[PDB]
């Protein structure tokens, strides 16, 4: 079996590092844990090292390793994230918060030893000072979404686009439109996938012992739509 | 656990126990005084007798029916005072009478934190033998180790870090599955219910990895079957997630909660159907599991079967 | 031609009579003194009618209410005579930045210690727990003082930044209060840690503390120069020293400054300023009254040194210098009840440190 497949037959330690900037508010966050592609499960815990976080944790969930997704036997041929490994791939997005600022992310997803790292850079501009983001008005829960993927031969990668639903404390809904593109880093061949989609679960938590502004995450991700 | 009485006969009893007048305490027992009398601040005769060091009085009040885990307003119990004041003889009797070994107070300080701050080597090893978990963190996150050093008790520091080390080895043994190593560490004083900074115990590790032999050994010595990590996952969840049938049986036989839910809201049955485990599903049903449990996103175990393309598993559930 | 003086009974009124005999000797002014108790409640009523003498003798806190109603005249001592008294003693007579009375004596708190049981007393609050254990083994307590009245507990909570009302260039900021600051929140918590750990019991009064120390049941206490006579009666060999240091900085006890003002409705004001400056404030005048009743500290910087020969008073003066002067504005009525009620609840767990001190901050 290919390397990408053999690397995710069991549990894999995970590292996540990020540095961000939002309307002159520069911060940095790091988290760690582990994942299991065989079951799509992700167990993580993110800590803010730069004092307190000036943005809500839900906004950054997508930013913070889709290679840990469950691809059934009937559609392993469409698993691009694993094929790109262990070489890695660069992930870029442009998050459009409706009636507010926007994020731009650049991330490298590669193996550093046996650990899988996700190093990121976050850029935020044009956010309203008393908006939902900079005003901390978003609830501390996450909904479910379906990510849609389609090949991109001319760029050798995948064109991913989806929209997230954030819940505000007043009972309203905020949209964050995600325009995403993933291109590998190694010359090794990759499996460009047909038009397929995913389905995600999430639930955010806390830790009574950790005294720093943090977050806990539990996710389940699976592919479907094709037989 | 906690009182708040009030009586003239009680006030006489507290003063009598504080000063250590053994006899006058006994006369008050027969004369109608309340053994569990509490004053304004919730202090009982057992509190004053434990801090005063009058073992005679302590023994009597336990025989009569004093609350060993009585928590005054500040969270202190007879074990806190008996430890803050270094009364080894009293710390040994309150433990024989089933006292909460790791009793947090208002500030999260457990009895061990106190035995470490002042450096009572005797009380320490006593509390450790009765299951006092080492990595007990308070409001300021200062474990007994982080607190023993701040006061210059270096022999305590080593004996603690030498214990925290054993616990980490117990997880590594259970994770990799070495039955002989895991037996060594338990015999050396490694708390079976030792949870690392992420809240996982060697019971989860022996269940998710499928090391049956190590499981019952942890349970036999008193491993918490319903132990939850920071994500609310139970050794029963991980036994179904991975699909190790034999461990699922043992966990239930020992009292594994079938209705448990992770931080998303997945029952052990939600996971068995997810991971496509034909037999694991029939076992959880055999033990009466909520057929129509809805996670945080309102999806039954039936739904998780279809979305993943699990034919037979879905059918089995639709029948039940 | 005539002049009367009121005073309390506990103080030495006899010696004062001898001083009034000399003033009538040199210029023929009739001097008379009588001391009816409850004179503090009797002054504001008699002050409106204009009766009652010019010279009064009482603490400075009550003059803030007398001067508030404009019943005491402004004094004007010589700039050179002020050099004879300590500067910080005049902060008790400045109302709205103006003098309204003459300083007399000082009265501050000091710790006592039984030398027969503890020769070297500790110098820091932090080392009493270890000392209490050391002494509890021998069936005796280390410290035990009045906790109800906050006057005895304020020295600690005020050490690490706590203050009643901000004092600036002779005026108090009614807006600013120093009870919710994190400095005092750290002080009180250490005190509660003693009650929490059974070093002291919350239900301790002045009467209970005095009784214990006088019978050797304890090794330390706190009190002013008013109870020093009762200890020698109990035959206990005692000593006085500075109050220990919390966080390394000394304690801030409220400083009581005996004062003497001038009634605004008297016909002979200049006939009292003459006596209070040249005839009363003298090494002979103070020595006579002190012989009748020990006064403790002294306003005159000179005779204070003559008394400093006794280590009791030398130690008492150090406490006043290292402490804030008790405010005199009427807002203290809403402060005592606010704090005195907060100290009890916090020291009993009925309210936390923050809850009990923010509610006290609203009262002010």
């Amino acid at each position: 079996s290919s390397k990408g497949e053999e690397l995710f037959t069991g549990v894999v330690p995970i590292l996540v590092e990020l540095d961000g900037d939002v309307n002159g508010h520069k911060f940095s966050v790091s988290g760690e844990g582990e994942g299991d592609a065989t079951y799509g499960k992700l167990t993580l815990k993110f800590i803010c090292t730069t004092g307190k976080l000036p943005v809500p944790w839900p906004t950054l969930v997508t930013t913070f390793v889709q290679c840990f997704s469950r691809y059934p036997d009937h559609m392993k041929r469409h698993d691009f994230f694993k094929s790109a490994m262990p070489e890695g791939y660069v992930q870029e997005r442009t998050i459009f918060f409706k009636d507010d600022g926007n994020y731009k992310t650049r991330a490298e997803v590669k193996f550093e030893g046996d650990t899988l790292v996700n190093r990121i850079e976050l850029k935020g501009i044009d956010f309203k000072e008393d908006g939902n983001i900079l005003g901390h008005k978003l609830e501390y829960n996450y909904n479910s979404h379906n990510v849609y993927i389609m090949a991109d031969k001319q760029k050798n990668g995948i064109k991913v686009n989806f929209k997230i639903r954030h819940n505000i404390e007043d009972g309203s809904v905020q949209l964050a439109d995600h325009y995403q593109q993933n291109t590998p880093i190694g010359d090794g061949p990759v499996l460009l996938p047909d038009n397929h989609y995913l389905s995600t679960q999430s639930a955010l938590s806390k830790d009574p012992n950790e005294k720093r502004d943090h977050m806990v995450l539990l996710e389940f991700v699976t592919a479907a739509g094709i037989t | 656990h906690h009182h708040h009485h009030g009586s003239d006969l009680g006030k006489k009893l507290l003063e009598a126990a504080r000063a250590g007048q053994d006899d006058e305490v006994r006369i008050l027992m027969a004369n109608g005084a309340d053994v569990n009398a509490a004053d304004n601040t919730g202090t009982t005769p057992l509190h004053l007798a434990a801090y005063s060091g009058h073992l005679e009085i302590v023994e009597v009040l336990l025989k009569h029916g004093a609350d060993v885990d009585a928590s005054d307003v500040f969270g202190y119990t007879p074990l806190h005072l008996a430890a803050y004041w270094g009364h080894l003889e009293i710390v040994e009797v309150l433990l024989k009478n089933g006292a909460d070994v790791n009793a947090m107070d208002s500030d999260g300080m457990t009895p061990l934190h106190l035995a470490a701050k002042w450096g009572y080597l005797e009380i320490v090893e006593v509390l450790l033998k009765h299951g006092a978990l080492v990595k007990a963190k308070d409001k300021f996150g200062k474990t007994p180790k982080d607190l023993a050093r701040d006061n210059g008790n270096q022999f305590i520091y080593e004996l603690l870090e030498k214990a925290e080390l054993l616990e980490k080895l117990l997880l590594e043994a259970a994770r990799e599955g070495h039955r002989d190593r895991v037996e060594e560490f338990i015999k050396r004083g490694a708390d079976v219910n030792a949870a690392d900074d992420v809240g996982v115990t060697p019971l989860h590790l022996a269940a998710q990895r499928g090391h049956l032999e190590i499981v019952e050994v942890l349970l036999k010595c008193g491993a918490d079957v319903n132990a939850a990590d920071l994500w609310g996952q139970t050794p029963l969840h991980l036994a179904a997630t991975a699909g190790h049938l034999e461990i699922v049986e043992v966990l239930l036989k020992n009292g594994a909660d079938v209705n448990a839910r992770d931080n998303i809201g997945h029952t052990p049955l939600h996971l068995a159907a997810w991971a496509g485990h034909l037999e694991i599903v029939e076992v959880l049903l055999k033990h009466g599991a909520d057929v129509n449990a809805q996670d945080k996103f309102g999806k039954t175990p039936f739904d998780l079967a279809i979305d993943n393309g699990n034919e037979d598993i879905a059918e089995v559930l639709q029948k039940a | 031609g005539n002049l009367v003086i009121w005073i309390n009974g506990d103080k030495g009124y006899n010696g004062l009579a001898e001083v009034g005999k000399k003033f009538e000797k040199d210029t023929g002014i009739k001097v008379t003194v009588e001391h009816p108790d409850k004179l503090e409640e009797k002054f504001p009523q008699v002050a409106a009618t204009g009766d009652g003498p010019d010279i009064i003798f009482w603490a400075h806190d009550r003059f803030g209410g007398y001067a508030q109603s404009g019943l005491l005249a402004e004094i004007t001592p010589d700039k050179a005579f002020q050099d004879k008294l300590y500067p910080f003693t005049w902060d008790a007579v400045r109302y709205n930045g103006k003098l309204i009375a003459y300083p007399i004596a000082v009265e501050a708190l000091s710790l006592i210690y039984n030398k027969d049981l503890l020769p070297n007393p500790p110098k820091t609050w932090e080392e009493i727990p270890a000392l209490d254990k050391e002494l509890k083994a021998k069936g005796k307590s280390a410290l035990m003082f009045n906790l109800q009245e906050p006057y005895f507990t304020w020295p600690l909570i005020a050490a690490d930044g706590g203050y009643a009302f901000k004092y600036e260039n002779g005026k108090y900021d009614i807006k600013d209060v120093g009870v919710d600051n994190a400095g005092a929140k750290a002080g009180l918590t250490f005190l509660v840690d003693l009650i929490k750990n059974k070093h002291m019991n919350a239900d301790t009064d002045y009467s209970i503390a005095e009784a214990a120390f006088n019978k050797g049941e304890t090794a330390m206490t706190i009190n002013g120069p008013w109870a020093w006579s009762n200890i020698d009666t109990s035959k206990v060999n005692y000593g006085v020293t500075v109050l220990p240091t919390f966080k390394g900085q000394p304690s801030k006890p409220f400083v009581g400054v005996l004062s003497a003002g001038i009634n605004a409705a008297s016909p002979n004001k200049e006939l009292a300023k003459e006596f209070l400056e040249n005839y009363l404030l003298t090494d002979e005048g103070l020595e006579a009254v002190n012989k009748d009743k020990p006064l403790g500290a002294v306003a005159l910087k000179s005779y204070e040194e003559e008394l400093a020969k006794d280590p009791r008073i030398a130690a008492t003066m150090e406490n006043a210098q290292k402490g804030e002067i008790m405010p005199n504005i009427p807002q203290m009525s809403a402060f005592w009840y606010a704090v005195r009620t907060a100290v009890i609840n916090a020291a009993s767990g009925r309210q936390t440190v923050d809850e009990a001190l923010k509610d006290a901050q609203t009262g002010s």
